[PDB]
C-alpha cells in the first residue's frame, strides 16, 4: 500500500472528477486536491522541508486543510496537527515538543500566491517505513509516531472489507487532531469516496440533516456521538443512506444499537476500537446481529496484519480466556513515543515468542467463542419559573444534584461536552426544539431557558 | 475584489422614535446615527468596508453586527430580487375586498372561486355575439391536466426523457431557432433539471444545466439533493413521486443589457410559455407534468450554484402517468 | 367619495440642496417643506383633501399644483402599477458588461446574440450526457412562428375565429375547467379584443370583453379605436396588417386576496400559457400571431375602461396567413 498519499494519487487519476473532499459551497475534485496540493509541497520544500522532518496544521474545517496536510505528505514529512481551539500554550507544547519548523494554517494558498507553483507530479520522496504524521493524547501530552506503512495497513482492510467505493459518502464529524480523522480523509481517498467536512461537530441538529441533504453512506464516530445524535431524532423517523457505522472510542452502550437499527435499517454497525498507539484500528468485529444479550459487548478479533493477547505478569498467555492484561503487536504498531524513552520503554517491549508488542493497559479476556471482551482499564436556591424549574430538572438528572441557583454555571456540578449535549437532547425531546448548543458561552440557567425553549417545532 | 451591496428595491423606509423602520422590522443601535444619510449612500451601491470607514466610529464589532443583520435581512442585497420580493410591496396598494377566511377555510375559498369564475368586466354593454363551440380541439392541448401523482416504479424512459427536453433544444437553419418565442429571440432563462436516482433511464441523481445548443446534460451537483422539506406541505407528495424536477433560472445578462427591466418582466412571461409547451409535448409522450408555484428556492438556488444575474422563477415536477403496475425496481 | 392616492413603490428618494429628488427629478417649492413627512404620510394612503388640510398653509392654489404634478408624474398613484413601473427600480441592481451599443448599432446586436444564444451556466462540470433528437415534435408546436404579414383581404372566418378563442373559454364537467393552466385555477386574465372593421367575419369594430363562461363577445367601445400611432415603430406594420388584437388584462380582485403580490407575478406567467396556447390552436387553425411587448397601453387601457384593479400586461396581432389573394373587399 507504499505511503498515504501515494493511494490517493493513483486513485485520483482513476476518476479525477469525482468529488474528493466537500465542505460547504465549494468544494474540490480528486484532480483538483491533486493540483493544490503539488503546488503547496512545492512551496514546502522551497523553505527545505524534506525527509525526517515535520509540520505542523492547523485543524480546521476548511478544505484548506485537505491541501496542507495531503501537501505534506507529498513532501515527505509527517504532519502533526494542532488544535485552532486549543490555547496558545497548549498549542506552543505541541510545536516545540514535536520539533516542528512550521505551523501551515488556511492562509497559505492565496496569501503566499502558491497558485503560480507547477501542479504536475513530483517524484516521490517518502518510503513506507516514514513517519506520515504525529499526534499527541492526553493533555502534558505525549506524541504518538505512526508511519505510512501502519496507516496504510488499517486503511485499505477496512474499505476492501466493507466494499468502500466510489459511492460512498463519508461524514467528516470528527476532529483532525483525532486519529480517527485519518481514516475519514485517507481512507476515503484510497477507495475513490467522498469526504463531506463538518463545520460544528457538537451541533448535532446539523449532523443529522447532513446525513439526510447530501446521502451520507459512512458513519465514522465514537459512539457517544451516534447515542447523542440519536436522541435529536424523532421516533418516526428513518435513514437509507447510510450503509456503515464504525464505532470507536470509549465504552460501546446497550441501548445504542437498538437505536441505530431502527433508525438506520441499512447500516451495518460494526464493534471496533484499535488504541491510538496503534495504526488507530485493530479489532474488527461487526454487529453479528444480535443472539445475544447479557451486560457487555465484546471487543473482537484483530482487523488485520495484527495480533492480540491476554498475558499475565510474566508476559504469557492467560488459559481458556482468565482476565488480564492487553497487549496489541502486528504491522499497526507505532513507532513510539516523540522525545519520550521512559514511556516508550515501558509501552513498546519485545514478545519472548513473538514481534513486538504494546501494552494497551486495558483489561480483558479471551471468550471462549473466539472474541475478546473488554473489563475496563484502569485498577486502583429555588427556581423562579416553571421553565426555569424544567430546565433545572433536566441539569439534576444528568449532572445528579438537588437544587441550583440560577447563575451557578452549568459546569459548577461538573458539566462537561457530553453531558452538555445530554442536559440539551432531553430538552429537544420534550419539545424545545431550539439552540441545542450554548451551553457554556451562558452561564446564567435562565438564559439556557429563554434560548432552548419558544418557536421548537413548527 | 469587495462585494457591492444596494439597497433592495423591495425595502421601503420610515423613521421613528422607536428607531429605524426598515420593511416590517424596527432597528436599535449604531443604526440610528448612520441612517439616514445610510439609505441615501446605500442604493448606489457600498461595500462593508467603505461602510465601516464611514459610519463604524468605534467598535468595528458593533458596526459589523448591524451590517451582518441589514444584509441578513435582505435590505442589503448582492444582485437581482427573486419575483418574490419584487412584487412584495404590491400588497400595500391592492385594497381587497373579500374576507381573509378565504385562505383559511375551504367553504369560503370554494365560494370565492365560483364567484370569480362567473365574474365579468364592470363596463360591458349589453350586446352580446354568440359564438361557436363547434370546433375541435387537439387533444394534446384539452386533455392535458396537472399531475400531482406519478409511476414511481416505471422509469422513465431515455427515448421519452430525450423527446421531452428536446422542445427546449436549438435548431441551425440558417439563424438559431427554437421551438417557443423569446422576447427579442434572446432566449435568456437557463433550464436546468434535477434527477432522482433510478427514475430516468440514462440520467444518475443530481442537477444538471441543459445545454441547448449541443441538447446535452451537463452535471452542475451530484452531492445534494432535494428533498421534502424544500417543498410547501401541499407539494411535498407531488415532489415525492416525481422522477425529475424543472427549474426555470432567469439569466439577467442574457436580456437586461438590450430590454432593460422590462427583460425580467419579458422572461416571467417566456417562463410560462416554457411551461406550457413543456406540458403539451408531455402530454404526447404520456408524461405528466405539474407547475409549482412556490419551494425553498433560496436552498435549490444554492445548489445550482446561480450566480448573482440569475434568480430561479419557476418549478415543475414530471414524470410518467398511472396506467399499470410492474416489478418493484 | 374622496380618491384615496398612494406613494409608488417604483419611486425612491433622496432629500437634496436642490430640492426634493423624486425618481429622475428634481422639485421645487411647497414640496420642499412637505417632505419628508409628506413620504411618510403617503405610503399610508392619503387623499388630495386630507394632503391639503396638512400642508397647504397658505394658498390652495399653490398646493394643488404640486399635487397634481405628483400624480401626474406618477409619484401619486391610485391602483395598482403596470408591469413596467413594478419592475423600473431593477436597472439600478444590474450591472451591465456590455456596451451600450447592442441597442443602437445592428452589427454589435447580431454579435451580442449569438453569444447569448452559445452561453452556458458557468458552474457547468466536465461530465456529458449525449441525448437524442431522433424523437418527433408535432407540427403545431415545431412550425409556429411570428407572422408579421397577414391578409388584409379574406376576412377571418366566423368559424376559424369561434374556434382561436374557444381555446380560452370554460369547461363545465363536475367543476369549471379550462384549456390552461392557472396558478390556484383563480384564472384572473381578463380576455378582451379589439377587431378592426371587416377583418373578422360577424363581429363589428370595437373593443370586446371575451366572457368565457357564456362563450360570447360584450362590446365594451366602439367609439374608440387602435391606431399605428399607439404602437411602437418596428411594430406598426405588424398592426396595420393584423385583423385583430388581443390584450391580456390582469384582475387583481381575481387573485391577490388568495395569493398575495405573488398573484400578481403568477398571472405574468399565466399570460404567456395563454399566448403560447393561442399561438397553437392559430397554427391548427392557419392563423398567424406575433406576440407585442409594449405599445401605449396607457391609451388602450383607458379604450378599455379598465378598474383600479386592472392592469394589461401583454398585447398579440393576429390574422390570416398569406397563401393566395383575392378580390379586393
Ligand atoms: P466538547 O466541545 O469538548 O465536546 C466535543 C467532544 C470532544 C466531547 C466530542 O465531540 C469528541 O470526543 N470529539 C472528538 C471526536 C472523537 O471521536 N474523538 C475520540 C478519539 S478517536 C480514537 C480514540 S482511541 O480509541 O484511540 N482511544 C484509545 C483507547 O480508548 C479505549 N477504547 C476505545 N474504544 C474502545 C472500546 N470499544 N472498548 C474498550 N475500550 C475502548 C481503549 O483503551 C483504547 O486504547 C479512536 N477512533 C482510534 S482507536
Ligand atoms: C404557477 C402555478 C403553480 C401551481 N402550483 C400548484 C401547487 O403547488 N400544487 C398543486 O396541487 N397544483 C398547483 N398548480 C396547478 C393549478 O393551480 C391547477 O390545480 C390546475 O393546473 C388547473 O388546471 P388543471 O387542473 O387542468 O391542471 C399550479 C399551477 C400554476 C399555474
Ligand atoms: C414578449 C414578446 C414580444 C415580442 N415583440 C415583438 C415585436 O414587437 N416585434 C416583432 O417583430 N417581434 C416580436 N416578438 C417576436 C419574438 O421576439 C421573435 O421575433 C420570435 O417570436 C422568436 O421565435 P419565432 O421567430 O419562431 O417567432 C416578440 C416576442 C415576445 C415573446
Amino acid at each position: 500500500a507504499a505511503t498515504l498519499h501515494q493511494l490517493f494519487i493513483d486513485q485520483a487519476q482513476r476518476t479525477p472528477d469525482q468529488v474528493a473532499v466537500v465542505f460547504e459551497q465549494e468544494w474540490l475534485t480528486y484532480s483538483e486536491l491533486d493540483q493544490r496540493s503539488n503546488q503547496v509541497a512545492r512551496f514546502l520544500q522551497s523553505r527545505g522541508i524534506g525527509r525526517g522532518d515535520r509540520v505542523g496544521v492547523l485543524a480546521k474545517r476548511q478544505v484548506e486543510t485537505i491541501i496542507n496536510l495531503m501537501a505534506v505528505l507529498k513532501a515527505g514529512a509527517a504532519y502533526v496537527p494542532i488544535d485552532p481551539d486549543h490555547p496558545y500554550e497548549r498549542q506552543t507544547y505541541i510545536l516545540e515538543n514535536s520539533s516542528c519548523k512550521i505551523l501551515l494554517d488556511s492562509d497559505l494558498y492565496e496569501t503566499m500566491e502558491i497558485s503560480s507553483y507547477a501542479d504536475g507530479d513530483l517524484t516521490p520522496v517518502a518510503e513506507p517505513e516514514d513517519t506520515a504524521y504525529v499526534i499527541y493524547t492526553s493533555g502534558r501530552p505525549k506524541g504518538v509516531i505512526i508511519t505510512h506503512q501502519a496507516a496504510s495497513n488499517t486503511i485499505q482492510d477496512i474499505n476492501r472489507k466493507f466494499e468502500v467505493n466510489e459511492e460512498d459518502r463519508i461524514i467528516g464529524i470528527s476532529s483532525m487532531c483525532f486519529d480517527l480523522s485519518v481514516y475519514d480523509i485517507f481512507g476515503t481517498l484510497s477507495a475513490g469516496a467522498t469526504l463531506v467536512m463538518i463545520r460544528d461537530p457538537r451541533d448535532m441538529r446539523e449532523l443529522v440533516r447532513t446525513v439526510e441533504r447530501r446521502g451520507i453512506t459512512i458513519w465514522n464516530t465514537v459512539p457517544a456521538i451516534m447515542d447523542l445524535a440519536l436522541d435529536h431524532v424523532g421516533s418516526h423517523f428513518e435513514n437509507i443512506s447510510l450503509r456503515l457505522v464504525l464505532l470507536s472510542g470509549d465504552w460501546i452502550p446497550l441501548p445504542l444499537p437498538a437505536k441505530i437499527n431502527r433508525h438506520f435499517p441499512v447500516a451495518d454497525v460494526i464493534s471496533l476500537g484499535g488504541a491510538t498507539e496503534a495504526s488507530i484500528w485493530s479489532i474488527y468485529w461487526p454487529i453479528e446481529q444480535v443472539e445475544a444479550n447479557w451486560k457487555s459487548i465484546p471487543y473482537g478479533k484483530p482487523l488485520a496484519n495484527q495480533t492480540y493477547y491476554v498475558l499475565n505478569y510474566d508476559q504469557k498467555m492467560c488459559p481458556v480466556g482468565v482476565i488480564g492484561d492487553l497487549y496489541i503487536g502486528g504491522a499497526g504498531l507505532a513507532q513510539g513515543y516523540l522525545n519520550d524513552d521512559q514511556k516508550t520503554k515501558d509501552a513498546f517491549i519485545m514478545h519472548p515468542e513473538f514481534g513486538p508488542i504494546y501494552k494497551t493497559g486495558d483489561c480483558g479476556r479471551m471468550r471462549p467463542e473466539g472474541y475478546i471482551e473488554f473489563l475496563g482499564r484502569q485498577d486502583y436556591v429555588a427556581p423562579q419559573a416553571g421553565l426555569e424549574k424544567i430546565l433545572a430538572s433536566v441539569w439534576q438528572e444528568v449532572l445528579n444534584v438537588e437544587q441550583i441557583g440560577a447563575n451557578d454555571h452549568f459546569f459548577a456540578l461538573g458539566g462537561d461536552s457530553i453531558k452538555a449535549i445530554q442536559v440539551s437532547a432531553r430538552l429537544f425531546v420534550q419539545g424545545y426544539h431550539l439552540d441545542t448548543k450554548s451551553l457554556f458561552e451562558f452561564p446564567v440557567l435562565r438564559d439556557v431557558a429563554r434560548t432552548i425553549k419558544k418557536l421548537a417545532a413548527a | 475584489g469587495e462585494q457591492i451591496f444596494y439597497w433592495s428595491p423591495a425595502k421601503h423606509w420610515r423613521m421613528s422614535d422607536e428607531g429605524v423602520v426598515i420593511g416590517e422590522s424596527t432597528y436599535t443601535g449604531m443604526i440610528l446615527e448612520w441612517f439616514p444619510e445610510f439609505y441615501f449612500f446605500a442604493q448606489t451601491g457600498v461595500t462593508i468596508n467603505r461602510l465601516l470607514e464611514r459610519f463604524s466610529s468605534g467598535s468595528e464589532k458593533e458596526a459589523n453586527e448591524i451590517l451582518e443583520l441589514l444584509i441578513q435581512d435582505r435590505v442589503l442585497v448582492e444582485g437581482i430580487l427573486p419575483p418574490r420580493e419584487v412584487f412584495s410591496p404590491q400588497e400595500g396598494l391592492f385594497v381587497n375586498p373579500y374576507s381573509e377566511q378565504i385562505r383559511y377555510s375551504k367553504e369560503a375559498l370554494d365560494y370565492y372561486v365560483s364567484e370569480q369564475l362567473n365574474r365579468t368586466h364592470a363596463a360591458c354593454r349589453s350586446t352580446k355575439i354568440q359564438l361557436e363551440t363547434s370546433g375541435a380541439l387537439p387533444d394534446i392541448i384539452q386533455k392535458r391536466r396537472s399531475c400531482r401523482r406519478f409511476d414511481m416504479k416505471t422509469p422513465v424512459s431515455f427515448a421519452t426523457f430525450s423527446n421531452l427536453l428536446s422542445s427546449l433544444k436549438q435548431r441551425k437553419e440558417d439563424k438559431i431557432l427554437y421551438n417557443y418565442a423569446s422576447a427579442g429571440g434572446l432566449y435568456p432563462i437557463d433550464v436546468f433539471v434535477y434527477v432522482k436516482p433510478r427514475r430516468v433511464e440514462g440520467v444518475k441523481a443530481g442537477f444538471y444545466y441543459f445545454n441547448p445548443a449541443d441538447h446535452s446534460l451537463v452535471l452542475v451537483n451530484n452531492i445534494d439533493q432535494v428533498i421534502k422539506d424544500d417543498h410547501e406541505l401541499i407539494n411535498q407528495d407531488i415532489f415525492a413521486q416525481s422522477a425529475f424536477s424543472v427549474y426555470l433560472v432567469y439569466n439577467a445578462r442574457a436580456s437586461m443589457p438590450k430590454y432593460g427591466a422590462a427583460g425580467y418582466f419579458y422572461a416571467c412571461i417566456e417562463a410560462g410559455i416554457i411551461t406550457a409547451t413543456l406540458n403539451m409535448v408531455a402530454e404526447d409522450l404520456n408524461v405528466g407534468l405539474c407547475s409549482i408555484g412556490h419551494m425553498n428556492f433560496e436552498e435549490i438556488q444554492t445548489f445550482l450554484k446561480l450566480e448573482d444575474h440569475q434568480v430561479i422563477l419557476h418549478a415543475i415536477e414530471g414524470g410518467l402517468k398511472i396506467d399499470g403496475a410492474a416489478a418493484e425496481n
